[PDB]
């Protein structure tokens, strides 16, 4: 706060993707289920003291209320009000919607898609706005053109959203590098010393940051402790090293670069193009670190080519240290956008009108349709 | 689902080419000579086979409901 | 979570609502009667002394007088 | 004018503040708590540079230098070591900011040195 | 004169100083709170923005 | 016109950029910016207009008034431009840079929105994803104002 | 100054063949070092236990991915040692792994970025042996079979659900329970 | 537990069978054939995983002189100025380099009369995860011996060494191994039987 | 190295092999995988557990000890979506029928709840009811728990479902 008020650093940003998680199925359903849960053993609690008081003995087998699960996951998913039944007026709305099945690209892309809990009839724009850092996680062209426009997003096509994992593998392993641990440290000496957090929990301190995030890097390019979910952001001018496990964080696959080369050579290429005898895949390109998923939060620290056939030869010098190079740019659009040809040759609202459309268009939506 | 019968832009019949087409692409020909060798010369005609896809094949792998 | 209450139940009495905090922060002193009964407290306040820290401290000095 | 500062209590470890000796009239700091007090040695109390004109390059830390998202020149040898190897960048701070002036940091281990052109 | 800080915690019908928040988490002398807070006592520019929120809880 | 915008960004750094009255220094950098760039693209669109053919259709187009400007014209053949969000160029949405496929603290054309290329050259990937931000405020300001100018 | 420190310790020896490879096993491969005999066999006491599937799915890897070996005796007495397991190199330069019936892709990489050497423990001190040039990634054939489904799980491997046979009565499990 | 018993035998008896032809891309043929099996050489000796921070090679020697100084390279324990352990890392000399190759070429294991020096390179600080630390897992290296057969081994310990914040020469004399470590080479023996 | 000339097939062979080992809702299908592998679990084990006292009665005029019940859920086993028919006959519900007849595509889950009870100063004997059911769960189709789970082209045109259907919706 301090830092802010004497303007030492900058405020954060709400639609800065780096500071948002999405609820996928999973998160949504334990959100939902909990509650449940702890109704059913209200429930357990009120028969069983019916029971009980009178100094009978309460049959559990008739105490649990078997429905209240299961109506209760039920409803919810059936109207799309996550929440009790009983007060669904609090609850959100639509969280759970009919598939989409008039053409095939409708169901891949309602299947991806994303929704901010923004009101709508809001004025403010900024909610709204294609912000910079959705580059490659959501498509810039597909949302609708109604009211929702903006707040409805889609994912673009190699954009991975974290499942989650606990942080405790790599806290025992910071505790067996040189990290100490916040309880043990003299005040004096997080003054010259980078602040290392882990899930937001600031877990100690650290002398010599960049042995750190070499090391950390490494591992999770070779899948040990660090699974490759994890993302390592490293605040130089900060110096706050911040690690993520934490499910819901929006990542995509990139290349590395090592040196002005990338570390993806023939060989992978050739291996990758038998795949159909042998079985090498895209988990042979991740373990053998060639491949990595940045997350937006870690992407403000990564300095990225776009192709590398052109942009890591140099006439006067521009960068000359890139760390990760795209794959291939027009993974930036999602489903119903990367349909379009030619789309860079297209005014902008045009592509997002066509991907409307895209949804709209006439086919067989699914092999079985006659079933 | 099933090749058209006729080229919807001029009329020409190209509902029996597709089987021979298939026959010319399971040799080494290019898509561009199977189409000379069935004589599609105008390129109404050859967007029918280019441009068709054989759903009925995936259709039939279900049991028929006798 | 909510607003901070300024009117207490009189302890002795326990007529609810009954009893309103006078604040001299002057003297550096804060009064409680009983708009019922009568009973009044006073103690030493401070400028981030509120209406419940003065109950409080009557609610304090009769646990520890009641023994 | 300098940038006046906290000075704490040796007994409690509590935040001094300043007095007037009313006796001998000189300025001393004296603890809210114990009665522990101490002569003033810069008799001033307070400073507030309302231009704050800032000294924005001391902020600047020497890690920096090794960020790859930032611009390298080899045109602005190092003026302490004479590497060649240099990165700048802008003030972003919100006062410095609108200045556009640049600082540049040394890309040599153990030099760290920081300056402005 | 201005610039106090106050923390809105759970539960806690009404803000609280900081400075009070870290003497209940059991940091009592001023040096100590401050240690969790300036990092670097070095800096005047920092510290003299934190003497409005000592003096509020003293 | 890149060339000037870039002796315009080494003058400011050097701080021989005299602010102007009213405006910051970094206002008037701004505004010396979008200047030598609104100046790059009319002109560009300008040389456009005089070499279409007598025969050329976006002319019979919009010498009738029928549909079309002549600014599109210019977008299609010579140049898109700028995109603007919110009237100035393309934010720092990242710490200090738009993308990150740029360097931090570049504000040279390319790197805060100006698009280049043409309709029909084709748009590079950064500035397809400016022109996507651009073209993202129009719509947003026809959902919102609908319900602002009914009432 | 050069500091003259002397130390006395055996000199380990190694034949280290024609190429060394690092291996890090993945859930759906294990090795026993010793010898696979019916006779003082390992008392693999897990349907003992009447597990369900999971375990069932655990079991079925435990018996036939193992890299296994067995002293066999010829008609002479003359001990054989034989192994289940085999690693063929094709014409193509390429690998696989056969183990019995089970065939699985033999993967080279490169280490590239690990600086990983192997060391001899001797006493308090470890003497070096090579530089670790290539490690080796083993993926099972036959991605048709539903092992391939349920090697998922092996991957896998706090308390985790556990799967029953979709079996019983339920609603009358409740119906009944609930008279 | 049988039903366990008979599929492992026909798992051996599977692998006896011939193998001619590739199980995919059939115009390729088996050029080698090899059983897999413990290393009953090296079993005997406790191998151990090493992983640096960074290239521990010496930046001014580069290609086989960098590889050969480095697989004849030592690891030892230190103790520091306040006496808390460290690890050094000992390459070793031109003259010993060139006294091993003498050695093995002479079929030697070392001339009993030698000693055999080794240069500090770097200090480094470890970290020793071992099979009794909970939670290890055994990484293994695979031999490939043409026309032997393919030999594994165990990676007993693995050490993750980091780079640490006195110029000495360790300098080695061979012994024979005493009971203790004989010992120790029989129990690890004793891994393959009862 | 990849050379320019070859860059432009490199690139569209690795995105390709990420589109074969993942498909378009991965996303999904892991999210709801985790969420029935570990979430469900740990949500029930975090519940606080059940203390029960009994009311006293006073019937004895004096002040007794009433008896409390303690019960503490434990672990979690899922079935395969089942169909029962009315007579509780079981069997495998395939999507399809469930989406003919109206169904709810769900697995029942069960936990082991260990009873116990202490009855004023005498003794407690920890009983224990072994895979209750509590309600069932929506099954996400193409998850691990669903029935098509890694099952071929051949075995879901059996099924009279969709090869390339993504799965990762409910029923
Ligand atoms: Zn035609
Ligand atoms: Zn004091
Ligand atoms: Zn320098």
């Amino acid at each position: 706060l301090l830092l802010a008020a004497l303007g030492r650093r900058e405020l954060d940003d709400r639609d800065h993707y780096g500071n948002k998680r999405l609820d996928l199925a999973g998160p949504l359903l334990a959100f939902l289920f909990r509650g449940m849960f702890k109704n059913l053993l209200k429930e357990v609690r009120i028969y069983a003291q019916k029971f009980i008081d009178r100094g009978k003995d309460f049959n559990l087998e008739l105490a649990i209320k078997t429905r209240i699960i299961s109506d209760g996951l039920k409803y919810s998913l059936a109207t799309g009000n996550w929440g009790d039944q009983k007060k669904a007026h609090q609850a959100r709305a639509g969280v759970s919607q009919v598939l989409n099945r008039l053409t095939f690209a409708s169901t891949l892309s309602h299947l991806r898609r994303l929704n901010s809990p923004i009101g709508r009839d809001g004025k403010l724009a900024k909610p709204r706005q294609l912000h910079n850092t959705l580059w490659g996680m959501v498509c810039p062209a597909e949302t609708p053109e109604g009211h929702a426009v903006g707040l409805v997003k889609n994912l673009a096509l190699m954009a991975y959203i974290s499942v989650g994992s606990q942080p405790s593998p790599i806290l025992e392993f910071l505790e067996e590098w040189s990290m100490e641990n916040l309880e043990e440290i003299s005040p004096a000496a997080i003054a010259d010393a980078t602040k290392i957090f882990v899930n937001g929990c600031w877990v100690g301190i650290h002398k010599d940051p960049e042995q750190l995030m070499n090391t950390l890097r490494k591992l999770r390019r070779q899948m040990d402790i660090i699974v490759s979910e994890v993302s390592m952001i490293r605040d130089i001018r900060e110096r706050e090293i911040r690690i993520y496990t934490d499910a819901g964080r929006i990542c995509r696959p990139l290349l590395i670069v090592e040196k002005q080369k990338l570390l993806l050579k023939k060989r992978h290429i050739d291996q990758l193009k038998e795949r159909e005898y042998n079985n090498y895949s895209w988990q042979d390109l991740v373990a053998s670190g060639v491949v990595e998923y940045i997350d937006t939060l870690e992407e403000e620290t990564v300095m990225l080519a776009m192709t590398p056939d052109d942009l890591q030869e140099k006439e006067v010098a521009y960068c000359s240290t890139y760390t990760h190079c795209e794959i291939h740019p027009s993974m930036i659009l999602g489903v119903c956008a990367s349909i379009i040809p030619f789309p860079d040759h297209n005014q902008s609202p045009r592509n997002t009108y066509q991907s409307a459309m895209g949804k709209q268009a006439m086919g067989v939506y699914i092999t079985n349709f006659h079933v | 689902m099933i090749i058209p019968v006729r080229c919807f832009t001029c009329g020409k019949i190209v509902g029996n080419k597709w089987e021979a087409y298939l026959g010319l692409l399971q040799a080494e020909y290019t898509e561009g000579d199977a189409l000379d060798a069935l004589g599609l010369k105008r390129y109404c005609c050859r967007r029918m086979l280019l441009a068709h896809v054989d759903l009925i094949e995936k259709l039939l792998n279900y049991a028929p409901l006798e | 979570t909510g607003t901070l209450e300024t009117q207490f139940t009189c302890p002795f009495c326990n007529h609810e609502k009954s009893c309103d905090v006078k604040m001299d922060r002057a003297r550096n002193t804060g009064v409680i009667s009983c708009t019922v009964c009568l009973e009044e407290f006073q103690t030493p306040i401070t400028y981030l002394s509120e209406p419940v820290d003065v109950y409080s401290d009557w609610i304090d000095a009769c646990e520890a007088a009641n023994q | 004018p300098g940038f006046v500062g906290i000075r704490f209590c040796q007994e409690c470890n509590n935040m001094l503040y300043p007095k007037e000796d009313k006796e001998n009239r000189i300025l001393l700091y004296a603890c809210r708590n114990c009665d522990y007090q101490q002569e003033a040695d810069n008799s001033c109390i307070y400073v507030n540079k309302i231009t704050h004109e800032v000294d924005e390059l001391t902020q600047i830390i020497a890690d920096v230098s090794q960020d790859p998202t930032l611009p390298r020149t080899e045109d602005h040898p190092c003026q302490k070591c004479g590497h060649k190897e240099a990165v700048f960048f802008q003030s972003h701070s919100a006062r410095a900011e609108d200045a556009m002036r640049l600082y540049y940091v040394c890309t040599a281990p153990h030099c760290g040195h920081r300056w402005t052109e | 004169i201005g610039q106090r800080i106050v923390a809105t915690l759970p539960y806690i019908k009404q803000e609280v100083p900081i400075i009070i928040v870290f003497r209940a988490l059991g940091f009592v002398s001023d040096r100590d709170i401050l240690e969790h807070i300036i990092y670097d006592f070095e800096d005047p520019e920092m510290m003299e923005m934190v003497k409005p929120s000592l003096d509020e809880a003293f | 016109a890149k060339q000037d915008v870039i002796e315009v960004i080494e003058k400011a750094h050097n701080n021989e950029l005299e602010p102007t009255p009213g405006n910051t220094l970094r206002q008037t950098f701004e505004n010396q910016v979008n200047r030598i760039l609104n100046d790059a693209r009319d002109k560009t669109g300008s040389s456009a207009q005089k070499s279409l053919s007598e025969y050329n259709n976006f002319k019979s187009m919009v010498v009738s008034g029928a549909k079309g400007s002549k600014i599109n014209i210019s977008q299609v053949i010579a140049v898109v431009g700028q995109q603007n969000v919110e009237g100035k160029r393309i934010p720092f949405g990242f710490k200090h840079r738009t993308l990150p496929h740029f360097i931090k603290d570049d504000y040279g054309p390319e790197s805060r929105g100006f698009v280049e290329n043409s309709y029909l050259a084709g748009l590079t990937p950064t500035e397809f994803f400016f022109h996507a931000m651009g073209g993202r405020e129009g719509l947003i300001d026809t959902a919102v104002k609908t319900a602002e100018t009914g009432y | 100054p050069e500091t003259r420190i002397e130390v006395e310790i055996p000199k380990v020896n190694t034949d280290l063949g024609n190429d060394l490879y690092f291996v890090k096993l993945p859930n759906f491969l294990s090795v026993e070092p010793r010898p696979f005999d019916p006779q003082y066999y390992e008392d693999e006491f897990e349907d003992e236990e009447m597990l369900d599937e999971e375990g069932r799915t655990r079991l079925k890897l435990k018996v036939e991915n193992t890299i296994r070996w067995r002293i066999r005796r010829d008609e002479e007495g003359n001990e054989i040692k034989e192994s289940n397991a085999r690693i063929v190199k094709w014409s193509d330069g390429s690998m696989s792994l056969h183990l019995g019936n089970e065939v699985f892709d033999v993967y080279k990489a490169p280490l590239q970025g690990d600086h990983n050497h192997l060391f001899i423990r001797q006493g308090t001190g470890l003497q070096g042996q090579a530089v670790f040039k290539t490690k080796l990634t083993f993926r099972p054939h036959s991605t048709d079979s539903a092992t391939h489904r349920k090697m998922t799980l092996s991957l896998a491997d706090t308390q985790k659900i556990r799967i029953l046979p979709m079996a019983g009565r339920d609603p009358e499990c409740q119906r009944t329970e609930m008279i | 537990r049988d039903s366990q018993i008979t599929a492992i035998e026909k798992t051996f008896e599977d692998a006896q069978k011939s193998i001619s032809q590739h199980y995919s891309k059939p115009r390729v043929t088996p050029v080698e054939v090899m059983p897999v099996f413990p290393d009953f050489k090296m079993w005997i000796n406790p191998c151990a995983q090493v992983i640096f921070d960074s290239d521990p090679a010496p930046k001014d020697t580069s290609g086989a002189a960098a590889l050969e100084m480095m697989s004849q390279a030592m690891i030892r324990g230190m103790m520091d100025e306040e006496g808390n352990q460290f690890v050094a890392y000992f390459l070793p000399v031109e003259e010993t380099l060139k006294k091993r190759k003498r050695d093995q070429e002479e079929e030697m294991d070392y001339a009993p009369d030698d000693v055999y020096d080794y240069k500090i390179a770097r200090e480094y600080n470890w970290n020793v995860k071992n099979k009794a630390s909970k939670g290890y897992e055994e990484n293994y290296f695979f031999i490939f011996r043409e026309g032997d057969g393919v030999y594994y081994n165990e990676l007993e310990t693995r050490v993750r060494l980091s780079k640490r914040r006195t110029n000495a020469l360790l300098v080695v004399k061979h012994r024979d191994m005493n009971e203790k470590e004989l010992e120790a080479q029989e129990a690890r023996k004793a891994q393959l039987e009862n | 190295e990849i050379t320019p000339d070859l860059w432009q097939e490199a690139c569209w062979i690795v995105i390709s092999s990420y589109f074969d080992e993942k498909g378009l809702v991965r996303q999904q299908l892991d999210s709801f995988d985790e969420f029935i592998q570990m979430s469900v679990q740990r949500i029930v084990e975090d519940a606080p557990p059940i203390d029960l006292q009994a009311e006293a009665q006073h019937a004895s005029g004096e002040v007794e000890e009433p008896p409390r019940y303690l019960l503490k859920f434990e672990q979690i086993y899922l079935s395969k979506p089942t169909h029962w028919e009315r007579d509780g006959a079981p069997s495998p519900m395939m999507p399809n029928e469930a989406r003919l007849r109206n169904l709810t595509y769900s697995a029942p889950l069960y936990v082991d709840i260990t009873k116990t009870v202490i009855k004023e100063g005498e003794e407690q004997l920890q009983t224990q009811h072994q895979k209750t059911f509590i309600g069932k769960i929506p099954i996400m189709l193409r998850s691990t728990y669903c029935l098509l789970n890694g099952l071929t082209d051949r075995d879901l045109c059996e099924l009279n479902e969709c090869p390339l259907d993504p799965g990762g919706y409910f029923i």
